RNA sequence: CUUAUGACCUGGGCUACACACGUGCUACAAUGGACAGAACAAAGGGCAGCGAAACCGCGAGGUUAAGCCAAUCCCACAAAUCUGUUCUCAGUUCGGAUCGCAGUCUGCAACUCGACUGCGUGAAGCUGGAAUCGCUAGUAAUCGCGGAUCAGCAUGCCGCG
């Protein structure tokens, strides 16, 4: 490692909106996030709101 | 941000919310009425209460990032079936 | 750390125990991470070569390389020397450090990230990340930015097979 | 139709309703550009009068949201 | 010409556009955009026609139905305008065209083929070349209203304020 040509390097606590913590060497000391991994729908599996609303369409013959 | 989308900051939340694709005016009023904000606050000013509600209401709520999807599969559907209105689409 | 203790633990012995190697280190591994930019606008902006250079240095404390033609062309008003895109080589705490930033933040930060490609390997065991956009993670201060030049990510192991490759990306946390 | 119900001719109804009660056949021709397609229509290859000829056309599960003069084009260029 | 240059019917075309040109409407914004409150109208129509009022629906509109063959009742609560809130000079909280979906009026059926409404976007466009048009007083400019043709269709026509 260059002296002083590259900043420094410190540990962080990325944070999420729904409370996943993660720790990472990031240049900020903390870092503010909104979606994290298991935030991320795909992460989740199958996704309820995708799962509920991917069905084929059925022509529409309710009426 | 809340939809994935960066919105001006120096506008007010009604305005502000419409930037997002399938979140219009009515959308993003009622998203206000729902969440309790008065609808006359910028967004740069807010707390993670406030956030965090229209959040929530939004990943419950249909977001560009399915119509984006949704518009496309039902275009390239009437295309694909015949339709001489898909035909008419496709002729630009 | 948050990584080198899951894959020393997790991958490897699990890995090892899969493909029935011979050997403890015949595991493959994560040999280095190269991110290029490559920006070919320079041409038409002398100052374009600053951008994507001041916020690598963000994204990792590692500066990069004014990377200059090696060969010239017309086609493109090209002359041998002039500079063109950046270069930057992570091994070390620095990689681990990335992959970690990047699978928890930059990949479900996306907004229609699904089923990433599966065909992005190069046939020999390394895997090569096409991003597009240039404010992907949180590091890259969206007020600052200007242009959204994306960037590419070369994961190179020791994998001698695609097979094996897939599989330590997959446990590693790869959401193909 | 908005809630008076789906709209279709009576004869073509019949016509369809004869060669789906055994199994589906030979194509079913007819001049009514204005039904409207229904399920039942799925598998029958009705042809449509585009005022010269008739054009056969297969009926898919997707051509339930169309008319048969969506798949009649009528102008000449 | 005439068992066809006549006649019956389904469908199509009369509504296609790389185009150019007459007439009209809408726009490019701060005499402005959106929201809250308030006033004034003039003429004309109503019998398978006009349809109060009530309910439902953001909505176009739908259901029960009073009244009227009419100085009675209805169509039918005119808008510009004013007093406030709000935005701020930007291809924008301008314009709504093209556009995808979901609906409303009618009618056997708005698919070649109406209008209208909500949803989400939104360009052309920031005043426009020679040249050219109308206007001497309640005229110019401009905002609404009603009828003809009409099951359902008006930026055009007729008139009114």
């Amino acid at each position: 490692m260059k002296a002083g040509i590259h900043p420094n390097f410190k540990k962080a606590t990325v944070k999420c909106a729904c409370g996943n913590e993660f720790e990472t060497g990031s240049v900020k000391e903390e870092v503010r996030v909104e979606i994290c991994s298991e935030c991320h729908p795909f992460y989740t599996g199958r996704q309820k709101f995708a799962s509920a609303d991917g069905r084929v369409d059925r022509f529409n013959k309710k009426y | 941000r809340i939809a994935g989308v960066d919105i001006p900051r120096d506008k007010r939340v009604v305005i502000s919310l419409t930037y997002i694709f399938g979140i219009g005016r009515t959308t993003a009023q009622q998203v206000l009425k729902e969440a309790g904000v008065s609808e006359d606050t910028r967004v740069r000013d807010l707390t993670e209460e406030e956030l965090g509600k229209i959040r929530d209401i939004i990943d419950k709520l249909k977001v560009e990032g399915d119509l984006r999807r949704e518009v496309s599969l039902n275009i390239k559907r009437l295309i694909e079936i015949g339709s001489y209105r898909g035909i008419r689409h496709r002729r630009g | 750390n948050r990584l080198k203790e899951k894959y020393n633990k997790e991958i490897a012995p699990a890995l090892m125990t899969k493909f029935n190697y011979d050997s403890v280190m015949q595991v493959p591994k994560i040999e280095k991470i190269v991110i290029n930019m490559g920006v070919g606008d320079a041409v038409q902006n002398a100052k374009a070569i600053d951008s994507a250079v001041e916020e690598l240095t963000f994204i990792a404390g590692q500066k990069p390389v004014v990377t200059r033609a090696k060969k010239s062309i017309a086609g493109f008003r090209l002359r041998e020397g002039m500079p063109i895109g950046a270069k930057v080589t992570l091994r070390g705490e620095r990689m681990y450090d990335f992959l970690d930033k990047l699978i928890s933040v930059s990949l479900p930060r996306v907004r229609d990230f699904r089923g990433v490609s599966k065909k992005s390997f190069d046939g020999r065991g390394n895997y090569t990340l096409g991003i597009k956009e240039q404010l992907i993670f949180p590091e890259i201060d969206y007020d600052k930015v200007t242009k959204v030049r994306g960037m590419d990510i070369v994961i190179v192991t020791t994998a001698n097979t695609d097979e094996e490759a897939r599989e330590l990306l997959t446990q590693v946390g790869m959401p193909f | 139709s908005l809630k008076k119900g789906p709209f279709v001719d009576g004869h073509l109804m019949t016509k369809i309703e004869k060669l789906n009660e055994t199994d589906k056949k030979q194509v079913v021709k007819t001049w009514s550009r204005r039904s409207t397609i229904f399920p039942q229509f799925i598998g029958h290859t009705i042809a449509v009068y585009d005022g010269r000829k008739h054009v056969p056309v297969f009926i898919s599960e997707d051509m339930v949201g169309h008319k048969l003069g969506e798949f009649a084009p009528t102008r000449t260029y």
